[PDB]
């Protein structure tokens, strides 16, 4: 979800991407500029859903 | 046989200030005039009667806004002389039709092509290979696919770049919303010279200039460097050492090193110039066939690929009808795609 | 080498090699005839390109 | 000694007088009102 | 050793291995001619030369065989729809066949010629060495070149002797293959008059017999034989990539522009006839015909031909494709069936109205309907809180005329808005989507590919002529430049002249 | 008789490498508009 | 043979003739706009990509800002007061095109200021 | 018949051996003029 | 007369003003006249 | 997804056939003395 | 067109004034090259 | 070095200052009166501010037509009463 | 099956970049 409107954007090969339209995608605009580590999530799949690992990365 | 041939072959290679030879009888006035001719046109000439738009220094734009612009889309691909059908001799209706693009762009033309045949001329001269020329193919590739092969591919000169840093923007844009260029692999590919170009530019300069050996006691190093000497400058093997322990490869050979600067940004520019080519045709990378059937069945699926196409649809709606003024569309507020508040 | 029948029949055609004439020659002559192919070239092209418009000659499919 | 009229000096004044004779007449633009 | 990129120019001293290497080429060249035409004819449906002509099913090869005068199948049908033909062996079949043969004979000799390298016509008399005399080679050629040219123009095309060649009328309707004869006059350098392709090669063929003749008696003159290199094989190299890409813009050019060899009943419409609305403008003009005559709407436009009408159609407009979108135009938007008919779409006040037609540089269009006057009266809205304009305000219905739909009429707005959605592609056809799982999306037709194939092969042998020719003129300091290159020779000055020793 | 033309062909190990990650990354990026 | 072949690592000479080269290039332009001295040269090779570059980070850092390229939206008038477009207002009619259509659902308000 | 344009394109060509011309005519003069030294 | 006179400092200080001045007047004309959007 | 299934071949046979081909004059090179 | 005279004039008055400085030096050299 | 005189010796001579402290300015002043004439208008066929549109009119006088252009400009031109 | 594809010729290309690294033709001073 990178705009924060619950509309989820699919980034990864496994669900519809090839090479040229696949992403790492952004966090959410709801977390904004706050830091999302895994552990400040209450789950991997909340962190997944809110684009936690392009932070990590 | 001293005729009057050699003896003109004599005067055209003498070594002066600036080197004429046979080619600068093409290649001087050709260039001469594509320049004066974007300098006249862009200082004095409109395109209110091709395009709806004021171009020049007199109307009140400045250097970016500025340009000579494309003949309108009625010319179609006239060559649009002076002495044509069209203009009928009339510098001043020329002027006003955009006899001035075809002008620059046909002494342009044969300008590079005079450009070219210098860079092999003075290449057979002074005795060296002619890779500087053939490097120069490049920029021909592109001038050509993209000045001329791509409008003569559409419906007129209308859809070539104007000359203007401006108008060329719009260029850019245009390729994005109408043939969603950025998708193509071979404009990829040239993106991919360009940038490795520039990369590998950088990246020998600095190298160079950090593996000097030091062949003077000043602290400013250009000085001990004499053009005669027989020794390198830099060390190649500790330049060596370095890349291999900082990025795991290294170049060990100069002259691959210096055929592959040549052969990069080169490459690059050609592929894309076969893109252009394509686009001529509207042979586009427009869509991704399975995303598009995958989209259309389900409401849920969005990529970035979905989001660009949304992006261009705006840019094709918005833009189209005061880009293209000869097609005289009229888009009621209603049909406007927008997204919400926007 | 190997000598054929054919190749017997055919020495003759290949057996001038560097043989010139001598200055210019024919030179002029050529230049002559590539100015007359370039300004035919001109005519074909700006009639296809409707700046040359002679009578009688309408460049479009209704030609017939 | 030198020449004074050469190849060089063509193609200098080629590219030098228009170019004045252009910054004149931008120049003057810059002072015309709509 | 050689790398990679090199390896051929083991031939560039072995006349009779790099004429194996020419004629391995040759066979290479006819065998895909042979095969691509069997496979054009395992795949062609011959049965609607209507509404699935050839350029619509992705054929390539058929064209340019139909072009010259193979119209028939041995299976007894034509392209021109004619059933019960006998083409005699000169079939699609029977040319497939003969340039399999050809490349079968063509790699039989090429082995003969590989392995009998040495032979002692390639030497030279005086020498012994390796010598080709170009200059001789290229007059004999350029005289066969031009007996050719000119049996093909003398005999084949006008029919004296031969089929003649592809002619139509100017809306590609009545299409076949007629002897053509010679244009003389001015109108023979018109592009679209097929008179003028005789008239060329009879005349460039008999030039060519002259100048071939020219060139096998008179020796190059010492100035260009230096000039140009022709003692080295390499020149030929050079100018024939040149000649070739010049060639090849060419006819890139005429597939595009359309002319008399690149007919619309062989490869498709051009993007211009779009773009000028000319099929449209014949259209109208036959159904004003009709009506002036007294004759109804209904009958007026179910008097227009559907090859007509399929002209009149986007879908076949070239410029519509994608460089990914493979195959035939048969597998986008499917199968042509039938014309629908004319749609007319009026308001609720009864205007007519017309729907803007979608240009080929938009993959997508609003949907907007103006008077005749071009102001507009309806649309389909995107948003529709401020609509005014809208199908359901407006009122708008559709009428067809002509075609399967010919005397219909329909009012709910959903139906005609799809008609109206249609409409943007000009005339409107039903369509098989089944059979070839048609994805609904614009393919470019062999027009479209040529002209790619062919621009694209022009421009990258722009480089192998720059390429080859630095190596004809250069060919000194091909390995590197002399390394005892005295520095005042390239310092300013020195020398009056540059590169000239003689002159300091 | 045997051919005097005939020459030895090389690849080296680092043009075997740069032709490789050619192919591979041509491939790379192609693939995605084959599938399409 | 490749002509890579004729240079071996750590060799102490220079493989090409910088002097030739330069003979060329001086040639090709006009001597005083060729490089003859090595250094200066490959100096100017690494700081004309790294200097632009810097200027384009810069521009991306800045505009995070929102300080924003030039605006000539509307910049030519004619004497009744008439909008002349330049090119400058046919790009703005693009832009208009992406903005609008972006993030098509995430706002609610009718500017978007970040 | 000369057509307005056929005139035109008369007139395109002389006017290119009139440019040409007076090139090679003054290029000719100028090398005849100052020679090199051997 | 003999080349030297006028030290070329001078000279491009001179060039430079006048470079300044000329450029300064395009930039004052953008806020003025023609394409100043008032 | 509804991808072209010869995009498969396709892809393999632009992997294989010329990786193929270094791979011949890679190790012929090698085997020579 | 008076304009015409007017914007040339002073270009003119430069050419010939130019012309009067440098016409010794010039026939100087027109007198060395022949 | 390839014969002709230095720039920097040309540039610091007295007799260079003598000849382009007029010519030069002289130029300038040309072009300056080539655009205060209005001249340049007329010569290259640019709209002056007031001549854009007719007084009511909002509609660009288009060029539509290939062979009759000319025409066309010369009738919007009339069309500026 | 093209997702496999695309990480096929990825992996191929990591171990490709394994293989010029560390199995290099050894730079050699001569
Ligand atoms: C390499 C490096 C070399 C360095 C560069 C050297 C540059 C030299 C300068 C060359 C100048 C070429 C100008 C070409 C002008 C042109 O094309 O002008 C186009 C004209 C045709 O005119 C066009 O024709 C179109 C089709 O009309 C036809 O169809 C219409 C609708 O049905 C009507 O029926 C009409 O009557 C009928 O004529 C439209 O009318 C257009 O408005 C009209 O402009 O063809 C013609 O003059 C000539 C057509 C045949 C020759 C083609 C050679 C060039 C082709 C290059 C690219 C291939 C094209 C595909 C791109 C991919
Ligand atoms: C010197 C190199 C050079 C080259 C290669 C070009 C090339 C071109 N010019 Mg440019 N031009 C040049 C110098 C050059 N120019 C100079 C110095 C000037 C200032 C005078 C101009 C001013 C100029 C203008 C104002 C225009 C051009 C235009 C053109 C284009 C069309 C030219 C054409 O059709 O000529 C045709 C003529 C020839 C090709 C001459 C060939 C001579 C043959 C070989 C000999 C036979 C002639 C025969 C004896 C004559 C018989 C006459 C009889 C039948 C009555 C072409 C791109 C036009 C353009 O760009 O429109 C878009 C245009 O309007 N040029
Ligand atoms: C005597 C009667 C006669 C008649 C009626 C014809 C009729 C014709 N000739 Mg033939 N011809 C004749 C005698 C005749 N010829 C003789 C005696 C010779 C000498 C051997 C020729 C040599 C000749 C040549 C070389 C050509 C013709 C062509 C033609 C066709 C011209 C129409 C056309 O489509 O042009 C279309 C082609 C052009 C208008 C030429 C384009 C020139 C290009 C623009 C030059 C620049 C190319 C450039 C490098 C491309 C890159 C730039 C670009 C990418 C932007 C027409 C069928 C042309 C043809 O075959 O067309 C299919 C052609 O190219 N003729
Ligand atoms: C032996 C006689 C022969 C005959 C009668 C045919 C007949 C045919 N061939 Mg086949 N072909 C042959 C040999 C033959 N071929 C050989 C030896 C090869 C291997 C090269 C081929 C490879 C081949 C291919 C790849 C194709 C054909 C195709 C065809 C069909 C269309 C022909 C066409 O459009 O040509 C068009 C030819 C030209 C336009 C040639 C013009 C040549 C240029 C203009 C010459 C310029 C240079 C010249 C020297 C200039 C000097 C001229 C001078 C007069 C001034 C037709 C049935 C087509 C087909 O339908 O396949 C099923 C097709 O695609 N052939
Ligand atoms: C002049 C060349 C040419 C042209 C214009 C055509 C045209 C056509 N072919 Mg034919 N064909 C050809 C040669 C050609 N063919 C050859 C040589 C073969 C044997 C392989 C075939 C075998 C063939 C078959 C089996 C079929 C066709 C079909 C078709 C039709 C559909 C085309 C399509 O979808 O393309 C799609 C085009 C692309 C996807 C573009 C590919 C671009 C490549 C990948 C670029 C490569 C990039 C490169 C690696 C970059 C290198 C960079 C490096 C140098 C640094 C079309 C009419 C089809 C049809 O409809 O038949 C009825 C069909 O089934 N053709
Ligand atoms: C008539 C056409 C023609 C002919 C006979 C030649 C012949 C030659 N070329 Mg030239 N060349 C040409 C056109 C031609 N070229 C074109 C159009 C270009 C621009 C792309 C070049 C650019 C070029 C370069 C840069 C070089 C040559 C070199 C050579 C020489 C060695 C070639 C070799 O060993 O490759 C061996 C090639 C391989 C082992 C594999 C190549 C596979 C290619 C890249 C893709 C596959 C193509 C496919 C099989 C067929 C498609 C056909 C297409 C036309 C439809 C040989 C004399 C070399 C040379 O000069 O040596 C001293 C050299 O360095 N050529
Ligand atoms: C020895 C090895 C040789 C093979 C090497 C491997 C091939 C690599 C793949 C390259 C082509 C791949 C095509 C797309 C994949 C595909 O599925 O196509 C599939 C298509 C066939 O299209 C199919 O047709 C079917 C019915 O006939 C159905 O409609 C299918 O849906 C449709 O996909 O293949 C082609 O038609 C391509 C044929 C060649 C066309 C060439 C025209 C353009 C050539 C110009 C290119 C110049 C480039 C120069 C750049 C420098
Ligand atoms: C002093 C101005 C600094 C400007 C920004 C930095 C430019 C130099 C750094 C480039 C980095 C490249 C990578 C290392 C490249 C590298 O290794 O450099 C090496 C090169 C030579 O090094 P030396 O050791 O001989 O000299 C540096 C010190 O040791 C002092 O002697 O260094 C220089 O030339 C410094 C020049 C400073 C003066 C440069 C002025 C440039 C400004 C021109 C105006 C530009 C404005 C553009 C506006 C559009
Ligand atoms: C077109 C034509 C022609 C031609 C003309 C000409 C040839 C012209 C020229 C012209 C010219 C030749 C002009 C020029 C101009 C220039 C200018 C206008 C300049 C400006 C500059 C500036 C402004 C500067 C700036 C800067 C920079 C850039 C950087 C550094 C800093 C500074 C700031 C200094 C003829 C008649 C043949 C024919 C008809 C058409
Ligand atoms: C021996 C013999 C025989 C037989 C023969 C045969 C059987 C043949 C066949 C042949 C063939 C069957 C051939 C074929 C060929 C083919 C080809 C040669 C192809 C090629 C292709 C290409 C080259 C392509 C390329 C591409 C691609 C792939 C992709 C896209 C792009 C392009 C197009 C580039 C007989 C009995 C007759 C008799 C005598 C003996
Ligand atoms: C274009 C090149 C044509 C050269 S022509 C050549 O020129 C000689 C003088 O150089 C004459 O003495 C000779 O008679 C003439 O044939
Ligand atoms: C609710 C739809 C009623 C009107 C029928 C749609 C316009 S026409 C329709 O268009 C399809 C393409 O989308 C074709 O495949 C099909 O053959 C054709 O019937
Ligand atoms: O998030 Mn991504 O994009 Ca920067 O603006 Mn606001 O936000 Mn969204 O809208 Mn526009
Ligand atoms: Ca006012
Ligand atoms: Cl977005
Ligand atoms: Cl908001
Ligand atoms: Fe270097
Ligand atoms: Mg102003």
């Amino acid at each position: 979800d990178i705009d924060g409107i619950r509309e989820p954007v699919s980034g990864s090969l496994l669900y519809g991407n090839n090479i040229i339209t696949g992403a790492v995608v952004p966090s959410s605009n709801a977390i904004g500029l706050h830091f999302y580590p895994i552990w400040e999530a209450a789950s991997l799949d909340e962190w997944l859903y809110n684009g936690g690992p392009y932070q990590l990365i | 046989e001293r005729g009057w041939f050699d003896i003109l072959d004599d005067w055209l290679k003498r070594d002066r200030f600036v080197f004429v030879g046979w080619s600068g009888i093409l290649l001087f006035p050709c260039a001469y005039l594509a320049l004066g001719g974007w300098l006249t046109g862009t200082t004095f000439v409109t395109s209110w009667y091709t395009h709806g738009l004021a171009s020049s220094y007199l109307e009140g734009c400045n250097f970016l806004t500025v340009a000579v612009s494309t003949p309108a889309n009625s010319m179609g691909h006239s060559l649009l002389l002076l002495w044509g059908p069209e203009a009928q001799g009339d510098f001043t209706r020329w002027c006003q039709l955009g006899g001035l693009w075809t002008f620059i762009a046909l002494h342009g033309a044969f300008g590079l092509i005079g450009f070219m045949l210098r860079q092999f001329e003075i290449a057979r001269l002074v005795g060296v290979r002619p890779y500087n020329a053939i490097a120069f193919s490049a920029p021909i590739a592109v001038f050509v696919s993209v000045f001329l092969i791509y409008p003569l591919g559409q419906s007129s000169w209308f859809f070539a770049p104007s000359f203007g840093v401006a108008a060329i923007f719009r260029f850019l844009l245009f390729f994005q919303g109408f043939h969603n260029w950025t998708l193509n692999p071979f404009h990829m590919m040239g993106v991919a010279g360009v940038l490795g170009g520039a990369l590998l530019c950088a990246i020998h300069g600095a190298t160079v200039e950090n593996t000097l050996f030091q062949d003077g006691e000043g602290a400013s190093t250009f000085r001990a460097f004499n053009p005669t000497q027989a020794e390198e400058t830099y060390s190649m093997v500790t330049a060596n050492r370095f890349w291999s322990q900082i990025f795991g490869i290294a170049f060990s050979n100069k002259r691959w090193l210096h055929f592959f600067m040549l052969f990069v940004p080169v490459t690059g520019l050609w592929m894309s110039a076969i893109g252009v080519v394509g686009l001529a045709l509207n042979l586009r990378s427009y869509d991704f066939i399975s995303q598009e059937i995958r989209a259309a069945e389900d409401p849920e699926f969005e990529t970035f690929y979905t989001k660009n196409l949304l992006l261009n649809e705006g840019i094709r709606a918005w833009m189209a009808p005061q880009d293209q003024p000869h097609e005289n569309f009229v888009f009621p507020e209603e049909v406007l795609p927008r997204g919400n508040a926007l | 080498a190997r000598r054929t029948w054919l190749g017997d029949i055919l020495r003759p055609l290949n057996s001038e090699y560097g043989k010139v004439a001598p200055g210019w020659g024919t030179t002029p002559l050529m230049a002559v005839f590539m100015g007359l192919f370039l300004v035919f070239l001109l005519i074909i092209l700006e009639i296809y390109n409707s700046t040359l418009i002679l009578d009688g000659v309408n460049v479009s499919w209704k030609a017939l | 000694s030198y020449p004074i009229f050469t190849v060089r000096w063509v193609a200098v004044h080629t590219l030098a007088v228009p170019t004045i004779f252009f910054l004149g007449a931008i120049a003057a633009m810059q002072f015309i009102q709509r | 050793g050689l790398p990679w990129y090199r390896v051929h120019t083991v031939l560039i001293n072995d006349p009779g291995r790099l004429i194996a290497a020419h004629l391995m080429h040759t066979a290479l060249v006819a065998g895909w001619a042979g095969s691509m035409a069997l496979y054009e004819l395992a795949t062609f449906d011959p049965s609607d030369p209507v509404l699935n002509p050839m350029w619509r099913q992705g054929m390539f090869v058929l064209p340019f065989m139909a072009r010259l005068g193979v119209t028939g199948s041995w299976s007894g049908w034509s392209i021109t729809g004619e059933t019960g033909i006998d083409p005699g062996f000169w079939s699609f079949e029977g040319v497939a066949l003969a340039h399999i043969v050809l490349s079968g004979l063509l790699f039989l000799a090429a082995c003969w010629h590989w392995v009998y390298w040495d032979l002692e016509l390639f030497r030279d008399p005086r020498t012994g060495e390796p010598a080709l005399d170009l200059p001789k080679m290229f007059g004999i050629h350029l005289f066969l070149a031009g007996l050719l040219c000119f049996g093909f123009g003398a005999f084949h095309l006008t029919g004296l002797f031969g089929p003649g060649m592809w002619v139509s009328d100017p809306y590609g309707l009545t299409g076949s293959v007629q002897p053509v004869a010679p244009e003389w006059g001015p109108d023979g350098f018109n592009p679209y008059n097929p008179g003028g392709v005789v008239a060329h090669h009879i005349a460039a063929g008999i030039v060519g017999i002259i100048a071939g003749l020219f060139h096998i008696l008179v020796r190059p003159p010492q100035r260009l034989y230096k000039a140009l290199r022709m003692g080295n094989i390499e020149t030929v190299l050079s100018s024939s990539i040149a000649a070739v890409f010049f060639a090849a813009f060419v006819v890139a050019g005429t597939m595009w522009y359309g002319s008399a060899t690149t007919p619309i009943e062989l490869f498709g419409p051009t993007r211009y006839q779009w773009d000028s609305s000319y099929f449209q403008q014949e259209i109208n003009r036959r159904v004003q015909a009709s009506l002036a005559s007294g004759a109804t709407l209904e009958e007026a436009w179910s008097a227009i031909p559907e090859k007509l009408a399929f002209y009149d159609y986007i879908g076949n407009n070239p410029a519509k494709g994608g460089l990914f979108r493979t195959g035939p135009m048969n597998k986008g938007d499917g199968i042509a069936q039938a014309w629908k008919g004319h749609a007319v779409f009026r308001n609720k006040e009864g205007e007519e109205l017309f729907v803007r037609r979608m240009p080929a540089f938009f993959e997508s269009f609003p949907v907007i309907l103006t008077d005749k006057n071009g102001v507009v009266k309806a649309d389909i809205p995107f948003r529709r809180a401020e609509s005014k304009y809208s199908f359901e305000q407006q009122g708008v219905t559709v009428s067809f005329y002509g075609g399967e739909l010919n005397g219909q009429t329909f009012t709910d707005p959903p139906t005609v808005k799809s008609y109206a959605r249609k409409a943007i592609f000009g005339e409107i056809f039903e369509f098989d989507t089944e059979t070839l799982n048609s994805d609904g999306i614009f393919r470019t037709s062999p027009r479209g590919w040529f002209t790619f194939a062919h621009a694209v092969f022009a421009l990258l042998f722009f480089f192998g002529h720059i390429w080859h020719g630095a190596r004809t003129l250069f060919r000194d300091v091909f390995s590197g430049i002399d390394p005892e290159l005295s520095p005042e020779q390239v310092e300013w000055g020195f020398y009056q002249k540059v590169g000239d020793v003689t002159t300091r | 008789e045997p051919n005097p033309n005939r020459q030895p062909v090389e690849l080296n190990r680092t043009s075997l490498y740069l032709g490789l990650l050619l192919i591979l990354v041509l491939a790379l990026l192609f693939s995605s508009y084959f599938f399409n | 043979e490749s002509a890579n072949y004729g240079y071996k690592f750590g060799q102490e000479e220079e493989t090409y003739n910088i002097v030739a080269a330069h003979g060329y290039f001086g040639r090709l332009i006009f001597q005083y706009a060729s490089f003859n001295n090595s250094r200066s040269l490959h100096f100017f090779l690494a700081a004309w990509p790294v200097v632009g570059v810097w200027f384009a980070a810069l521009g991306i850092s800045t505009m995070a800002f929102n300080l924003n390229g030039f605006n000539f939206n509307h910049s030519v008038i004619d004497a009744k007061g008439n909008v002349i477009n330049t090119w400058a207002d046919i790009i703005n009619r693009a832009n208009l095109g992406m903005e609008v259509m972006h993030e098509r659902n995430a706002h609610n308000f009718p500017l978007d200021l970040a | 018949t000369i057509t307005p344009s056929l005139k035109g394109f008369f007139i395109g060509l002389l006017s290119g051996a009139v440019v040409l011309g007076l090139t090679f005519a003054v290029l000719i003069a100028i090398s005849q003029i100052d020679k090199v030294q051997r | 007369s003999e080349g030297g006179r006028i030290p070329l400092w001078i000279v491009a200080t001179v060039a430079g003003m006048g470079v300044i001045v000329i450029v300064g007047l395009f930039f004052y004309g953008a806020y003025a006249g023609l394409g100043s959007s008032l | 997804m509804e991808v072209n299934q010869l995009g498969l071949i396709a892809t393999a046979l632009f992997v294989l056939v010329p990786s193929v081909f270094l791979i011949i004059l890679y190790v012929q090179t090698e085997s020579q003395q | 067109d008076w304009r015409v005279l007017v914007v040339l004039l002073p270009v003119l008055l430069a050419a010939g004034w130019a012309v009067r400085n440098i016409l010794p030096y010039a026939v100087k050299q027109v007198q060395k090259l022949l | 070095t390839t014969g002709e005189r230095p720039f920097s010796d040309i540039i610091t001579s007295v007799r260079y200052w003598v000849i382009h402290s007029i010519t030069i300015p002289a130029l300038f002043i040309a072009g300056w009166l080539f655009v205060s004439t209005g001249l340049a208008y007329d010569v290259f066929g640019t709209p002056r501010p007031d001549s854009y549109y007719a007084q009511e009119q909002r509609s660009i006088p288009l060029v539509t037509d290939r062979f009759e252009a000319k025409q066309q400009v010369e009738t919007f031109l009339e069309q500026l009463k | 099956m093209e997702t496999i594809t695309y990480v096929f010729i990825f992996a191929c290309i990591i171990a490709l970049f394994f293989f010029a690294i560390f199995f290099r033709e050894p730079p050699r001073i001569t």
